[PDB]
């Protein structure tokens, strides 16, 4: 079931040159709703509705992880993962459950997931580098600031350790998602006008890389610190109450996490 | 957050197709799920070795006429 | 002339000593199909490993296929959980680093009471990892080797009274329960019994495991649907029609191709070094390594080649009357195997890698062993020569197809044929038996595949989509029945085994345009065209290269392989 003064110098020079460079397509058919049997979509709605009741959630997670025969529903899962990520980007328990079912499908060794590597990496790279994740910080309280910060940092620390799981599950796609992901992180990291949590996700994604690539961020870290922390001629003495974008706690988190990954380059 | 060129032009030139895609899912591009080919860890040489043999033969002409 | 054959059968049974009721019941047993075994590939909940008891196989102590229905030591049952928690530097790592100690301690203290030498294996196998975490307690547990040694160590005797407390979260407890429920008979139930009887989890436990099993039963896939595989094709270029049948290893890192000029060519399919350098690295970068090694031990043309499931040895059968063994990590020959006087056409290892079967021109198949120079069984009874050979997936029967339009199933111990399958019209060239084991499939040189069931021995159905030509290889889906046939008409075809049988295999509920018009063109003529069965679903053509090999990997990705012909 497949899908059943000249203007030709643009449909031939940049429509079949900037399309033949990323592969080629002949219209694989996702949706007519005749391609799934009755029991298959019964199982599909029974697993998508449950994602006393944590037992059913873990049963659905393990049924995604271990059972075989869901090679037809695997494009319908990455659709209803992406819409519950880019449409419901405020609830951290649902984003945690969606990352759990991402990890559960990513451990199923009885389904082929190498086609879908490019439509599953932006979910991991957007729950790691979001401008906002919770969105409702419940402000006018430093305790609530710290609680919302830990609640939104748990998702960064989980999605960063799901990016390292997919850089090892698919080693045949090396030199096709290692430079792409480190280029995404180098592009998102090298600016001033971003929120703290995006920088934290960037540095944790740097941490879940390895080797000379971390050394590749050694040179452009000094000017990054001099722009994001404002050491305009400082003599490192009044550092506790000097700085301008951040607060003291998240600057301490940044100086902690920037050497939490720098220890890998001096242990060898 | 407007000083990035390649992300701003990607927001502008794709702003019509992504609205239709996200309205279709609740029922160049990198998130059309069905039409994607994976990548191989190693594919063999089929054209580069021809020109490699040709400029290697030119290199054997370049070594001052020794066969 | 079949009613006369029925009468000859009835008179044969009457003269060979079968009672009238007994002959009627053996006829009724012969007619009905082999029923469904629900543990068909032995699913890892209710399925067990084969015994490693150093005896050869024996198909006795076994009831009939017609009738309806169908110890596990502590070191592997702990190493399962050890590797499962060791494969994760995730957010749930240090909680498993916490809970890994008392399960090991209680398994050791429950195993010293039964087997002391297995306990001495089990203690020193997993000793030096948490010595810095748990102090000199494991040094105190050096002197426990018997039941009376437990009374010497006061903390070991207290471990029966003092139930070890552990405060565990709900997600970690549910993760452990749903991991140790998904595979009981490996040792998950043995871990669960120790957890239930010796531990103190802070948050009844039997009701919790009952809820785990019931919610795990509430959502499964009962009847599977088909899936179309992704085929990765390996095309070999500069072989001037002098490359015979090739094979891929498992992990798909090595390819082996037998040439007409007595080489075996070994390709690293990843572009790797394939030099096995072994960090010393003495000398010889002066040689030319094109990531490819050649093996020169034969004096005839290599007609078959087979990889071990261990993947460290290669078995090459030639037209000089030997089968040779090669080490895939030093690239030399090890053993020559001389038991044939005609050319060797199909070598094939066992499932468990124990002993290999061989096909040759002398109309006999031969069973071997990798430690014996000369054969062990002779499989004789075919009229023409044997072309293909294959084992049952338990390694207990042998299947041989031959050029007299038939194939046979042989007992591996008594040697004599158990089944003879008739119905083909051409030399059987490739044979394969499903991972269920109840159905046999083979392809001839007439382009017709067909499936029988091994209980009845008669034909369920056939497959009529290939060209009137050879079907070079055959492969099966790992879980379920989807047949992948790579033949000589440059196509790789996909076949549903469960259409015309009593198992329909979950058809879709609700049409096409290309269906039933492609072979309704028939420009070449009705009698000069092929008409496919209702079982054929897809067919991937390769554009002027033929496919010698299909090898279905574990994850719905098949690999095809062949040589670019002109």
């Amino acid at each position: 079931l497949n899908d059943n003064s000249a203007s030709v110098t643009d449909t031939g020079a940049s429509q079949h040159l900037s399309n033949v460079k990323p592969g080629q397509n002949t219209e694989v058919k996702p949706l007519v709703k005749h391609v799934l049997s009755k029991e298959l979509q019964i199982y599909f709605n029974k697993v998508i509705s449950t994602l006393a009741a944590q037992h059913m959630k873990q049963a659905a997670l393990t049924s995604l992880r271990t059972d075989s025969g869901l090679h037809q529903l695997v494009p319908y899962f990455i659709q209803f993962i992406a819409e519950q990520i880019t449409q419901n980007l405020s609830d951290l328990q649902l984003l945690t459950t969606i990352l759990e079912m991402i990890y559960s499908l990513l451990s199923n060794t009885s389904i082929f997931l190498d086609p879908y590597i490019h439509s599953l990496m932006p979910s991991i790279l957007t729950l790691l580098l979001a401008k906002k994740l919770g969105g409702s910080p419940k402000d006018d309280s430093p305790q609530e600031i710290h609680e919302f910060l830990e609640r939104t940092n748990a998702l960064r620390d989980f999605a960063a350790s799901l990016l390292d799981y997919v850089l090892k599950k698919f080693p045949q796609a090396y030199k096709s998602l290692k430079p792409r992901v480190t280029r995404t992180l180098l592009k998102t990291f090298l600016d001033i006008n971003r929120v703290f949590g995006t920088y934290y996700g960037c540095l944790k994604g740097v941490s879940v890389l390895e080797g000379e690539s971390i050394r590749f961020f050694l040179g452009n870290l000094n000017n990054w610190a001099r722009l994001v922390f404002n050491e305009s001629g400082i003599t490192l003495d009044n550092i506790e109450e000097h700085l301008t974008k951040f607060t003291k706690e998240e600057t301490q988190i940044l100086v902690d996490t920037v050497i939490s990954a720098l220890l890998v380059l001096k242990k060898d | 957050d407007r000083d990035d060129l390649e992300i701003s032009v990607w927001k502008t030139v794709t702003a019509k197709v992504r609205a239709e895609i996200c309205l279709k899912r609740t029922e160049l591009q990198e998130y059309d799920i069905s039409n994607a080919i994976p990548d191989i860890v190693y594919e063999g040489v089929n054209t580069k070795t021809l020109d490699k043999m040709e400029d290697a033969s030119v290199d054997r002409m370049l070594q001052n006429g020794i066969n | 002339s079949a009613s006369d054959l029925n009468r000859i059968v009835l008179e044969y049974l009457n003269k060979k000593g079968y009672h009238r009721t007994e002959a009627m019941l053996r006829a009724e047993s012969g007619r009905t199909l082999t029923p469904q075994n629900k543990q068909s590939p032995a699913n890892t909940k209710t399925g067990k490993f084969p015994e490693q008891s150093s005896i050869p196989p024996n198909p006795g102590k076994t009831a009939k296929p017609i009738s309806n229905p169908t110890p596990e030591n502590y070191i592997r049952a702990y190493s399962m959980l050890k590797n499962w928690v060791d494969s994760s530097l995730e957010i749930y790592k240090p909680e498993l680093s916490y809970i890994m100690y008392p399960i090991f301690i209680y398994l050791f203290l429950n195993l010293v009471a039964k087997n002391p030498v297995y306990a001495r294996r089990f203690f020193d196998r997993f000793s030096p990892d948490f010595k810095d975490f748990h102090g000199s307690e494991i040094n105190r547990l050096f002197s426990v080797n018997s039941i009376d040694h437990i009374k010497e160590n006061e903390v070991a005797s207290a471990f029966q009274s003092h139930k070890y407390r552990i405060t565990m979260s709900k997600t970690t407890l549910n993760l452990l329960l749903y991991f140790l429920n998904e595979n009981e008979s490996i040792g998950g139930s043995l871990i669960i019994s120790v957890i239930n009887q010796h531990l103190d989890p802070n948050i009844d436990l039997k009701l919790e495991i009952q809820k785990v099993k019931e919610s795990r039963d509430a959502i499964k896939l009962d009847n599977l649907q088909l899936a179309l595989p992704s085929v990765c094709m390996y095309t070999f270029q500069n072989t001037n029609k002098d490359m015979s049948c090739l094979d891929f290893s498992d992990d798909c890192r090595i390819a082996a191709a037998g040439f007409q000029d007595s080489y075996i060519k070994i390709w690293s399919l990843d572009g790797s070094s394939l030099n096995n350098p072994n960090i010393a690295l003495n000398n010889n970068d002066k040689d030319e390594d094109p990531t490819c090694k050649t093996l020169v031990g034969h004096s005839g043309t290599v007609y078959s080649t087979s990889f071990s499931p261990d993947n460290k040895y290669l078995l090459s059968g030639s037209e000089d009357k030997t089968v040779r063994l090669w080490s895939m990590d030093t690239h030399t020959a090890l053993v020559s195997y001389k038991g044939h006087n005609h050319p060797v056409w199909d070598v094939s290892f066992s499932p468990l890698g124990h002993y290999f079967a061989t096909a040759s021109h002398d109309q006999t198949a031969r069973l071997w062993s990798c430690d014996h120079i000369y054969p062990l069984r002779i499989f004789a009874g075919h009229l023409n020569d044997v072309d293909c050979v294959s084992f049952h997936p338990n390694g207990c029967y042998v299947f041989t197809g031959s050029s007299d339009k038939t194939c046979r199933m042989w007992d591996v111990s008594t040697g004599d044929s158990v089944r003879l399958f008739l119905g083909h019209t051409a030399p059987v060239i490739s044979i394969a038996v499903c991972p269920d084991g109840r159905w046999l499939s083979t392809g001839s040189e007439d382009g017709i595949i067909n499936v029988w069931d091994i209980g009845t021995g008669k034909r369920l159905k056939q497959m009529r989509g290939h060209g009137k030509n050879a079907i070079y290889s055959l492969s099966y889906s790992k879980e379920g029945n989807v047949l992948i046939s790579g033949g000589a008409d440059h196509t790789v075809r996909v076949w549903d085994l469960k259409k015309a049988t009593t198992e329909p295999s979950a058809e879709p509920d609700e049409g096409d345009v290309t269906a039933s018009i492609n072979q309704d063109i028939k420009e070449y003529g009705r009698r000069r065209t092929v008409i496919p069965t209702s079982d054929l679903v897809a067919s991937f053509y390769t554009k002027k290269t033929p496919v010698f090999k299909v090898k279905f990997s574990r994850s719905n990705l098949a690999l095809a392989g062949g040589a670019f012909r002109p």
